[PDB]
């Protein structure tokens, strides 16, 4: 139940 | 033609994502349906709750459960798939 | 220039959504950073866990907590913001 | 908490 934030970006 | 850009997920589950998305891209023309298909399959197979974004232009900032995140490209479409809740 | 396309949230939280996104577009150029800003503000103000997607081309299929979902345009960029987990 | 699924699509 660890939670992690992530960002993504298309080109 | 799968290019995995960012992943926090078992290799098996990664390979399932890609295959599931490939089948979805064969079947549906609209991004939302492709996302719907993949999300729904993942809720069934790996338990809720999954969320899925499919597109050619977007940025995102999301939060996921450990080991339940993938972001990859399949041809000209990017796919974000992750579990939270 | 806000067009709310779909919402399941209070009017106030909608309005906060639009204004937080407007501030984020004024400050950032990259979609991902705009999304990060919005998502972070919402986790702070309303408690985690929020997720935000910003872009001109995407379809999504997601699951959200009652009353915590918005999908709107600000100019040519679509913004999806919702809480889950 | 109630959970609801939704789909969106840019035009």
């Amino acid at each position: 139940v660890g939670m992690h934030s992530k960002g993504t970006q298309t080109a | 033609k799968a290019v995995i850009k960012n992943a926090d997920m078992s290799e098996e589950m990664q390979q399932d994502s890609v295959e599931c998305a490939t089948q979805a891209l064969e079947k549906y023309n609209i991004e939302k349906d492709i996302a719907a298909h993949i999300k729904k399959e993942f809720d069934k197979k790996y338990n809720p709750t999954w969320h899925c974004i499919v597109g050619r232009n977007f940025g995102s900032y999301v939060t996921h459960e450990t080991k339940h995140f993938i972001y990859f490209y399949l041809g000209q479409v990017a796919i974000l798939l992750f579990k939270s809740g």
